[PDB]
């Protein structure tokens, strides 16, 4: 057998393309405090960025249909991302050593794969 | 710290 779980996660930037038209984009942000970055924590079970398949917990969103959210705070984060319109394009890339901080008991193993104690 | 639904 060949188990993903053992390959690890690219860390280079992805275009990330989700087609929600108007409902929310199903997925949970953190940071944005003093340019730390905003990233992904939570993907709702169901929603558009679960359905692209493409996003997961510990990406940060590098931008946003072209506005750059690397140095962005939350809030503004969020009305960037609620206002995207129908198609929204985020440029996102895998930074599971930063997002750990955030996460109660959460450290990185040898996958790059973010595991909670 | 912030988190919000989007």
């Amino acid at each position: 057998p060949e188990f993903l779980g053992e390959e690890d996660i690219p860390r280079e930037p992805r275009r990330i393309v989700i087609h929600r038209g108007s409902t929310g984009l199903g997925f949970n942000i953190v940071g944005g405090e003093d340019g730390e970055g905003i990233f992904i924590s939570f993907i709702l079970a169901g929603g558009p960025a679960d359905l692209s398949g493409e996003l997961r917990k510990g990406d940060q969103i590098l931008s946003v249909n072209g506005v750059d959210l690397r140095n962005a705070s939350a809030e503004q984060a969020a009305i960037a991302l609620k206002n995207a319109g129908q198609t929204v394009t985020i440029i996102a890339q895998y930074k599971p050593e930063e997002y750990s901080r955030f996460e109660a008991n959460s450290r990185v193993d040898s996958s790059g794969r973010i595991v909670t104690d | 710290y912030k988190q919000t639904s989007v």
